[PDB]
């Protein structure tokens, strides 16, 4: 089993909730907070739907673009992570926040940090 | 709510 | 115009083969090298469909999970960066390509670095 | 080839 | 007071035994392993001396040249972060680990990770 | 000969005022702007003094922490990177740029980057 | 001046 | 040991 379908949380107060397809596919939803429209958004990405057998985590990788029909932030984050499993699972990561700049300003376009998701919340 | 989401909504 | 649709290449020798959907997808094939089956790899991301008009790039982001029919490196890159348009249209990013590791490894799974895409080679 | 390439090959 | 001169530990193995100045400056050892004088580097860097008073963190930075008596990894490692103080004092950081590249190698010169220090062993 | 030591220019219009000690030591002025004391900024770091014959770069990284007499910005950038010999020479890195923030805003606090150094101005 | 000293300059 | 440290000592 790849053991990613399902609910994960993260520290910030974040929910990922996706679907992994037996063809490599992530889908799903965002949301930025709970109980509002506002903050939910159109997941994408890919997983190894082969992942080795010796031990090693799962490799992956997903994009929200942070805009929906009520907000837009003229942001995108991308997570680039592994899935481990057993017991206490987790989805570790690291990401990249790029907002849309003048030239100029570029060097100021993009954040990077990390987050470990759960599926219990934290 | 959190502070992610909340420099989301003040982006609007 | 979005911009975005279309092929696009990289110092490294790679292709990213895009197509833009008016609802913010990203789909398409991108290729480590040219004239090679095992060298393409599905891709999907998404980018902002109503950017900023002051003179702001186009925010996107999107993953290549590194299996396909002939090879598989358990790994996955994902680039997040910004459209840049005009006579001399760019997309400059910044990227992280994770590899499945131990535990124990995990400090050395993440490599990172740059690329700028261009319309000519 | 390409230094990025050979090393996806050298993988399997 | 700044909070930040003494030994500190990470989840990896390795401890940081730091200095901090009057002037900002960082100075002392890095240890990638207990015990042994081939694990030993010495590390420079810099922190602000006089840190905001709104409950915001320490901005600081280090780095290590992977060279020593013993050994040399023709790398560096700089960790960029915050101390944040209390009972539960810490050193959050990110950190950018180059190593010596050909130009043809250069796209696989650098991994990026995280380290949480603190003033008690994990 | 290390070919470190010298004046290195950035595109965002920054300059490096650099020597490379024997003992694998940087130090030296980091100027944020040209002409003006209150742009001009204590860096310090290190290099690998006995780089590889085959090739390869030179690893190195330094740090400025964002303070002076003039100004505090609260934050502090590490530059991780190699230096590349030739007629052509330049040094090429990746950076953090750490703010301090507090504990519910850490999620902002690192902007991350890439800028090349060359021995001639853009 | 420039992009990045400005940002330096209005944190004072 | 640890893996960070074995893997500075098996680069000399």
């Amino acid at each position: 089993e790849a053991g990613i379908t399902g609910t994960w949380y993260n520290q910030l107060g974040s929910t990922f909730i996706v679907t992994a397809g037996a063809d490599g596919a992530l889908t799903g939803t965002y949301e930025s907070a709970v109980g509002n429209a506002e903050s939910r958004y159109v997941l994408t990405g890919r997983y190894d739907s082969a992942p080795a057998t010796d031990g090693s985590g799962t490799a992956l990788g997903w994009t929200v673009a942070w805009k929906n029909n009520y907000r837009n932030a003229h942001s995108a984050t991308t997570w680039s992570g592994q899935y481990v499993g057993g017991a206490e699972a987790r989805i570790n990561t690291q990401w990249l926040l790029t907002s849309g700049t003048t030239e100029a300003n570029a060097w100021k376009s993009t954040l990077v940090g990390h987050d470990t998701f759960t599926k219990v919340k934290p | 709510g959190n502070s992610f989401d909340d420099w989301l909504a003040s982006k609007g």
